RNA sequence: UAGCGAAAUUCCUUGUCGGGUAAGUUCCGACCUGCACGAAAAGCGUAACGACCGGAGCGCUGUCUCGGCGAGGGACCCGG
RNA sequence: UGUCGGCUCGUCGCAUCCUGGGGCUGAAGAAGGUCCCAAGGGUUGGGCUGUUCGCCCAUUAAAGCGGCACGCGAGCUGGGUUCAGAACGUCGUGAGACAGUUCGGUCUCUAUCCGCCACGGGCGCAGGAGGCUUGAGGGGGGCUCUUCCUAGUACGAGAGGACCGGAAGGGACGCACCUCUGGUUUCCCAGCUGUCCCUCCAGGGGCAUAAGCUGGGUAGCCAUGUGCGGAAGGGAUAACCGCUGAAAGCAUCUAAGCGGGAAGCCCGCCCCAAGAUGAGGCCUCCCACGGCGUCAAGCCGGUAAGGACCCGGGAAGACUACCCGGUGGAUGGGCCGGGGGUGUAAGCGCCGCGAGGCGUUGAGCCGACCGGUCCCAAUCGUCCGAGGUCU
């Protein structure tokens, strides 16, 4: 009976590894399942991230972003079988875990606000084209 | 969530600017109203010489929300504000071009009216 | 003085009842390992010691 | 009789405690007309209740009168 | 009622936690300390922690135990004597034990802070 | 009448087809017959369903007998199930389909000495003008001279929780029973390791 | 008389009309039918000034929908 | 014998506001009128006024009436009324007065008894002892709207628009739960200020609350969040519909008898429960007196099964009780792994005059959650406890 985590863990078999990394404090755009009048479709959702609550699974993670003048933000379970692609497009300095204080700012200040984490970003697109030549050969 | 004396922006061009809830449509005694709900309010102001005019009782239909939404499927929308619609007793936006976001919600409310001349049906 | 305020003089026959289960309990021990002295459970003890 | 409601109440004012409670304040209404009269100043009901209903009566006749040499 | 959390203890934070502080100060200096049983249990497991980060090396483990206790001839004295005294004694630093004793006027009862050996 | 005996383990969510379902997650290990009794050998019919096992030491009890009685290993719990014997000499999450629902008893977490607000989810009074002396008091109780008492049983503070609820209808989501698995839709009464049984519901 | 006037004065009275509000016995403008103003027990008015009394709006908030959690001093247990 | 209204908590009545059923209709259908049956449950938010009352806005299935000292001030409020001040109209020569107005105006920490909500101690239960049970009796719960399908059919000139049977969704309310969303999380982590100190720099503590301020936060508790409940169904019955049917050759639902028929009643569901002294039942364990009592009625030291004390400890808990563990051991505490929170420690190196910046680095630190390991601590021992009446 020793086992109160593994047993959580052995129905937690709707696990997911498709998904890259992503700190809070990078824009990123997610193909969600979503269903249409009656068909399926994946609309897209380009924003930032504020939120990344882990909680082993069901751990999820919000994405604020500007549409025509609104703000709107969304709370996505990370291993959801309805996330088809969620795909990178810019990393930055995060300094925060909550990070909702870009609510207040959200001008051209929140982006020197926001940096560019050269960091990762070296290390990503590197990564990237040197491991693809080396699958390529 | 929007209930009585709740100020709520106008997504529509009907003129209207602000309008306070007076009432939220539903149950006998409801409590609160969330997107895709009806909701009986008065316009708190008004674009000059609009189509409605401050301190007409219209019938509104809500489109946002600060209150996160929950989905079936787990995920979750939150707004910015709170904003609706001023509708007919036809359930039909008084107004023609309604800007600013909406939800799939008021897709299954038979508001297709709305989500159509929505360009962000999110 | 105030409101809070008793009705009759509680019968001293009412009053010895109440104070039933008010009588005390002997303490408990045991003897120990060096003399004969009584230690209380799990304790050491002066004039005794102990190991460890 | 039959179109005049009378409401009996709790009279407003000075009155000790007496008034808190001996209520009694006559109010009377012509529902076709949605006209009422009320009257709070005497110590009785039935006395109150008799101005209140005559008074209606002095009302609705400089109605009718109002009315009827208007035509 | 949420006793559901982490152990307990009295007065007010700065206060309890300057307890913990100079018990642990009082404990490292003499080793057997004599004090009231929770006192005692609750003390038990501070001191055990600040030991084992001792049973460590590296001078961020001093700088941190420094936040505690603040005579740097104590501390400098844990680095020395006490940390390697315990080497390989992994957990259970120290020992408490029950006092058949009982404060007069409040009748507390006393116990024992002993580093084992 | 199907049941069998288990504990809480936990609850996280799936997600059924393309949902997101909350559930439940309880454990329904083997729980041995231990005496089916019979209305001639008492007047209605169950069975004693025992649990975990025991250090044989601690049992010494003439639980020993009892159990011998049928042959089994010295289990720590055993209850009975009204109207229902099955077969063989053990019960498993086999019992269960996914579709069935099913009621489940459990023991409410226990919320000790609870203030009336607390307890019965009253109203409480004014923290603005009115006195600080009655923020959180039930106010009036009773009336005057007549009837000059308190109706028995009126809501009032004290020592609430920790006691038998059973919640229903709540259907069998995905059972594993390469573990003695069992999930739940969600909402289950007791902590995470009380005892609970599960029956049959009363849909129809 | 001037002036003021359902008034710190208007019983009928939530007078009537206009304004403010979704809705206003309160509030403001106005008429006069002043139960019961009115010229030094002063009349009408008035910048500024009140911990003075009334109405509205903005801002904001556990006042409220409606409550939840947390801290400490009591309460509670033991010794005086 | 504290007096309005308000708040809080309600409970009861039925002359029923709603939902339930039913008769008649000047009842086509829909909708309605009126009368009968029927409290089980329900019976909104707001503007104005001290108000009750009422008027009004928006809605509603409906926004019921009344009793309980027009329920409730040892539960609260104090706007009203009901003292002293003051004022206007006002009557009085006046002092003063006004169910005539206006402004202000001290509601008293300790519950003995009954009663009510919770919890324990004692005895009892004609052997002792452990586990599981029976359900007498009682408590809880009883609401409802909306779209569509049947079918735009029956009905109807038309506009409209059914019965019945079925499905789906929503409100309010109840119970339970932390998965998710959301909250708190008093030292879990970090940033920041003034200052005093350690130790000059770096680094670090106290204090600015009873946290100094701020950014964020697991477990726990919790609602805004999640699940589930009202029901089905059996039985009897209400007003009522009807049968056979005489009195009374006809007639009649009744006078014998019989059937159908309510959100109501009984049962069913859920919770308590043999102090059900009418003390129930089942399964299992231990068993003789060893001595006085001639009898009857009892006592005594030791025992058995088994329990208690003490100790570590708990989502259990004011206390006590409840629950597991107590070396034949993972009970807590420490240590290690993990989940989790924060968000690149310290030190050193590099860049820049410098504040700082870069790397070392998802680093360091790290409460409660999940699990492991005997380093610390549950060492040791004590008391109790049928030996079972008569026919
Ligand atoms: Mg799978
Ligand atoms: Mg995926
Ligand atoms: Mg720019
Ligand atoms: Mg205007
Ligand atoms: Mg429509
Ligand atoms: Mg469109
Ligand atoms: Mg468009
Ligand atoms: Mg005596
Ligand atoms: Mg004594
Ligand atoms: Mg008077
Ligand atoms: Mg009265
Ligand atoms: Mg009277
Ligand atoms: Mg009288
Ligand atoms: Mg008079
Ligand atoms: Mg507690
Ligand atoms: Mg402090
Ligand atoms: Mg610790
Ligand atoms: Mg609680
Ligand atoms: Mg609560
Ligand atoms: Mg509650
Ligand atoms: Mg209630
Ligand atoms: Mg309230
Ligand atoms: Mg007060
Ligand atoms: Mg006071
Ligand atoms: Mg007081
Ligand atoms: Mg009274
Ligand atoms: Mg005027
Ligand atoms: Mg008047
Ligand atoms: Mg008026
Ligand atoms: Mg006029
Ligand atoms: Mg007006
Ligand atoms: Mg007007
Ligand atoms: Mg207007
Ligand atoms: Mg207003
Ligand atoms: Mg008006
Ligand atoms: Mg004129
Ligand atoms: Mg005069
Ligand atoms: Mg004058
Ligand atoms: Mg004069
Ligand atoms: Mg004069
Ligand atoms: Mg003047
Ligand atoms: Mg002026
Ligand atoms: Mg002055
Ligand atoms: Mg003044
Ligand atoms: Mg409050
Ligand atoms: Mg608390
Ligand atoms: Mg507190
Ligand atoms: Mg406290
Ligand atoms: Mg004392
Ligand atoms: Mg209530
Ligand atoms: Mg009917
Ligand atoms: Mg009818
Ligand atoms: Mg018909
Ligand atoms: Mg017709
Ligand atoms: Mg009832
Ligand atoms: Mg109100
Ligand atoms: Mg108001
Ligand atoms: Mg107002
Ligand atoms: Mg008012
Ligand atoms: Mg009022
Ligand atoms: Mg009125
Ligand atoms: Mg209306
Ligand atoms: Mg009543
Ligand atoms: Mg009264
Ligand atoms: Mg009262
Ligand atoms: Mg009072
Ligand atoms: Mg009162
Ligand atoms: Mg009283
Ligand atoms: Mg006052
Ligand atoms: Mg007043
Ligand atoms: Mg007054
Ligand atoms: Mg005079
Ligand atoms: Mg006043
Ligand atoms: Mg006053
Ligand atoms: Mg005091
Ligand atoms: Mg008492
Ligand atoms: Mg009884
Ligand atoms: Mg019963
Ligand atoms: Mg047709
Ligand atoms: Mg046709
Ligand atoms: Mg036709
Ligand atoms: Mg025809
Ligand atoms: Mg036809
Ligand atoms: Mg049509
Ligand atoms: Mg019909
Ligand atoms: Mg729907
Ligand atoms: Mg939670
Ligand atoms: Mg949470
Ligand atoms: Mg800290
Ligand atoms: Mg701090
Ligand atoms: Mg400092
Ligand atoms: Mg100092
Ligand atoms: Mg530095
Ligand atoms: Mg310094
Ligand atoms: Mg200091
Ligand atoms: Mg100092
Ligand atoms: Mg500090
Ligand atoms: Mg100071
Ligand atoms: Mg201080
Ligand atoms: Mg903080
Ligand atoms: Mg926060
Ligand atoms: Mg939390
Ligand atoms: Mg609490
Ligand atoms: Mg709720
Ligand atoms: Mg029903
Ligand atoms: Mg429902
Ligand atoms: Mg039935
Ligand atoms: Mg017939
Ligand atoms: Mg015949
Ligand atoms: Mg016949
Ligand atoms: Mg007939
Ligand atoms: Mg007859
Ligand atoms: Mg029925
Ligand atoms: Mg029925
Ligand atoms: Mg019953
Ligand atoms: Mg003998
Ligand atoms: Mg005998
Ligand atoms: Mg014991
Ligand atoms: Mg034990
Ligand atoms: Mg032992
Ligand atoms: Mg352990
Ligand atoms: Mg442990
Ligand atoms: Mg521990
Ligand atoms: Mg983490
Ligand atoms: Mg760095
Ligand atoms: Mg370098
Ligand atoms: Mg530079
Ligand atoms: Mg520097
Ligand atoms: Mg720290
Ligand atoms: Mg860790
Ligand atoms: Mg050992
Ligand atoms: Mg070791
Ligand atoms: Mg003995
Ligand atoms: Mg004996
Ligand atoms: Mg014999
Ligand atoms: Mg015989």
């Amino acid at each position: 009976m020793n086992r109160g985590a593994l047993i959580k863990l052995v129905e937690s078999r709707y696990v997911r590894t498709d998904l890259p990394e992503f700190r809070p404090g990078d824009t990123v755009r997610v193909s969600y399942k979503v269903k249409e009048g009656n068909r399926t479709r994946i609309q897209d959702f380009e924003g930032i991230v504020i939120r990344i609550r882990r909680n082993g699974f069901n751990t999820t993670f919000t994405v604020r972003k500007v549409s025509y003048g609104v703000g709107v933000e969304r709370i996505f379970p990370l291993h959801s079988p309805l996330i088809q692609k969620i795909d990178i497009v810019q990393r930055g300095r995060a300094r925060r875990a909550k990070l909702y204080f870009i609510r207040n700012l959200s001008d051209r200040e929140i982006r020197r606000k926001l940096r560019a984490d050269r960091k990762r970003i070296d290390k990503d697109r590197a990564a990237e084209r040197a491991a693809k030549e080396e699958v390529q050969k | 969530m929007i209930q009585p004396q709740t100020y709520l922006e106008v997504a529509d061009n009907t003129g209207a600017r602000k309008i306070m809830c007076i009432r939220v449509l539903k149950g006998s005694n409801a409590k609160y109203a969330t997107v895709g709900d009806v909701i009986v309010a008065s316009v708190k102001e008004a674009i000059p010489r609009g189509a409605v005019k401050e301190g007409d009782v219209v019938k509104a239909v809500v489109v946002r929300t600060k209150k996160e939404v929950k989905r079936p499927d787990g995920s979750a929308i939150r707004f910015d504000d709170n904003a609706a619609v001023i509708i007919n007793n036809q359930l039909e936006p008084r107004g023609t071009r309604v800007f600013g976001p909406v939800a799939r919600e008021l897709r299954e409310k038979g508001f297709m009216k709305i989500v159509s001349l929505a360009p962000e049906v999110l | 003085a105030k409101h809070p305020v008793p009705k009759k003089k509680t019968s001293k026959a009412r009053r010895d009842a109440r104070r039933s289960h008010h009588a005390l309990t002997p303490p408990i021990l045991v003897p120990c390992p060096e003399c004969k002295a009584m230690k209380p459970p799990h304790t050491v003890c002066p004039e005794c010691g102990y190991y460890a | 009789m039959d179109e005049i409601r009378i409401d009996v109440m709790r009279a407003s004012g000075p009155g000790g405690q007496g008034v808190n409670t001996t209520d009694s304040a006559v109010r009377v209404v012509h529902l076709p007309t949605g006209i009422m009269v009320t009257c709070q100043d005497s110590r009785s009901q039935i006395k109150n209740r008799e101005k209140a209903l005559m008074i209606l009566r002095s009302r609705l006749l400089e109605m009718k009168r109002a009315e009827e040499a208007e035509r | 009622r949420h006793l559901k959390s982490g152990r307990k203890l009295n007065r007010h934070s700065s206060h309890r936690l300057a307890l913990y502080r100079n018990q642990a100060k009082s404990l490292l200096t003499h080793g057997r300390i004599t004090t009231t049983v929770p006192k005692a249990k609750e003390l038990r497991g501070f001191v055990d922690h600040l030991i084992h980060l001792a049973k460590r090396g590296d001078l961020h483990a001093r700088r941190l135990v420094l936040r505690d206790l603040q005579d740097v001839k104590l501390v400098r004295k844990l680095f020395d004597e006490i940390a390697p005294r315990y080497r390989d004694r992994q957990g259970g630093y120290t020992r408490v034990l029950k006092l058949a004793e009982r404060r007069r006027g409040d009748g507390a009862p006393l116990a024992l802070v002993e580093l084992v050996e | 009448m199907k049941g069998i005996l288990g504990v809480k383990v936990g609850m996280t969510r799936i997600f059924r087809d393309d949902r997101a379902v909350p559930v439940t997650v309880i454990l329904a290990g083997p729980c041995p017959v231990v005496q089916r009794r019979t209305p001639e050998k008492d007047g209605y019919t169950a069975v004693q369903l025992g649990f975990l096992p025991q250090n044989p030491k601690r049992v010494n009890r003439p639980l020993k007998g009892h159990f011998a009685k049928a042959g089994v290993e010295p289990v720590r719990i055993l209850r009975e199930i009204r109207d229902f014997n099955p077969e063989g000499d053990t019960v498993t999450v086999e019992i269960f389909k996914p579709g069935e629902r099913v009621d489940v008893t459990g023991t409410s977490k226990g919320r000790g000495f609870a203030g009336v607000m607390k307890r019965w989810n009253f109203a409480g009074g004014p923290d603005s003008h009115g006195a600080h002396k009655i923020h959180r008091h039930p106010g009036s109780i009773g009336n005057r001279k007549t009837p000059g008492r308190v109706y028995k049983g009126k809501k009032m503070a004290g020592h609430y929780g920790a006691e038998r609820v059973t919640v229903m209808n709540l259907e069998v989501v995905d059972v594993i029973p390469e573990e003695n698995l069992l999930l739940v839709k969600g909402a289950v009464p007791g902590p995470n390791g009380g005892l609970v049984i599960v029956r049959e519901t009363k849909k129809a």
